[PDB]
Parts: C-alpha cells; sequence; structure tokens
C-alpha cells in the first residue's frame, strides 16, 4: 500500500506528532491517499472496503466533534 | 450524467448503474438507475413527509421508519434522497432497490397494472408491497389483485 515515508509524511501532516496514530484525522488521511491512489490507476472491490471503512470513521469523528470533522473534509477536499 | 449527482458533496466517483457499484442479482430493468458511490457519512435528514413507502416496508420487514431513513443515507447520496421529486411525489422502486439490498430482501409491488420484483433474488426474505395510482399515488402493505 503506502510506503512508510508516504505514509509518516501523512501522520506528520494530519496528526499531533509521530506517534498519534489513534488520530482519527490521521487514519482518514491514511485511507483517502489510498483511494486516491486505485482511482488514478482507474480491485473495485478495494475501492469500495475503503470508501466504506473511512466513512464509517468519518462518521465516528462527526459525532464526537462536528467542527474536527468539518476541518478534515475541507482540508482533504472530500467534499469534490 | 445528473448534473445534482455529478456535483453531490456526499458522493464520490463515476456515475454507474446501481448494480454496478453493488452486484447482485436483480431482476432485468430494476437496480440500472444511476447513482454514485456514498462517501460522506450520515447528515440525518428528516424522513421525507412523503414516506409511506418506508411505513410500507417497515410493517413488512419491522424495521422502523427511522432505521430504513438512516440505512438508506449509508448508500444512497443525499441529492437522491432529498430534492424536488421527494418532496412533491415521494420515494420511488429505486429507494426501494437499495432497501432491498440492504435489507436483502425482495419485494412483490402489486401495482394496478400487476406484481412487479424489485431487490436481489441471492436472498430468503420476502415481502408484498401494494402500489396504486390512487389518486394519491400510495404503497401500502400488503397484496393487491385487479382484473377481470
Amino acid at each position: 500500500s503506502l510506503s512508510t515515508e508516504a505514509t509518516a509524511k501523512i501522520v506528520s501532516e494530519f496528526g499531533r506528532d509521530a506517534n498519534d496514530t489513534g488520530s482519527t484525522e490521521v487514519q482518514v488521511a491514511l485511507l483517502t491517499a489510498q483511494i486516491n491512489h486505485l482511482q488514478g490507476h482507474f480491485s473495485r472491490r478495494g475501492l469500495l472496503r475503503m470508501v466504506s471503512q473511512r466513512r464509517k470513521l468519518l462518521d465516528y469523528l462527526k459525532r464526537k466533534d462536528v467542527a474536527r470533522y468539518t476541518q478534515l473534509i475541507e482540508r482533504l477536499g472530500l467534499r469534490r | 450524467l445528473p448534473a445534482p449527482l455529478t456535483n453531490d458533496p456526499t458522493a464520490i466517483g463515476p456515475v454507474l448503474p446501481f448494480e454496478e457499484l453493488h452486484p447482485r442479482r436483480y431482476p432485468e430493468n430494476t437496480a440500472t438507475f444511476l447513482t454514485r458511490l456514498r462517501s460522506l457519512p450520515s447528515n440525518h435528514l428528516p424522513q421525507p413527509t412523503l414516506n409511506c413507502l418506508l411505513s410500507a416496508v417497515s410493517d413488512q420487514t419491522k424495521v422502523s421508519e427511522e432505521h430504513l431513513w438512516e440505512s438508506l443515507q449509508t448508500i444512497l447520496p443525499d441529492s437522491q434522497l432529498s430534492n424536488e421529486e421527494t418532496n412533491t411525489l415521494g420515494l420511488s422502486t429505486e429507494h426501494l432497490t437499495a432497501l432491498a439490498h440492504l435489507y436483502n430482501f425482495q419485494a412483490t409491488v402489486y401495482s394496478d397494472r400487476g406484481p412487479i420484483l424489485f431487490g436481489p433474488s441471492d436472498t430468503i426474505k420476502r415481502i408484498d408491497i401494494t402500489h396504486t395510482t390512487g389518486p394519491p399515488s400510495h404503497f401500502s402493505p400488503g397484496k393487491r389483485l385487479l382484473g377481470s
């Protein structure tokens, strides 16, 4: 999937620090990078799986903190 | 391609037939309606005012209208759930197909002109829903047959 370098860069960008892998933001950003990679070749199943998981993570975040959810989806350009 | 669908923020990817995105054994010329993958989580839309399709399915499945409606929001983009059509004419057999996939049933719709199947055949649960043009155009649970 993602290289250790790509993964690290995303954690840095979306997490508190390199150890912040519990962050929903980071998890969503990692999935987004994989989703965008997958569409870049267009495993339609793999794509659905990731979009689905990401949606559920987003739901989790939205329920906890709408403002964090909103900031995250704008930063990732998830509103098309 | 439906412009509102192609600009729908809750959706991702290309516009495709429902059955291409959610492959099952659907009856011919059902599940062909265009849609897109749902990307964003639920916005918790108000239930439609014209919601008796939900009530009909609810009677048959014992799932609440509210739960049926939240389920639809996990699979269809909002533009396909809340729009001018749903607000004036109600829900459609396209929504029925989506519910049938989500809840694994096949519905027989007993319309004025006879029974029509909607939903995947690769299921066990079977429900009966009546439709009449009326007026008013109305879904209800159960069977109805006409003829001479």
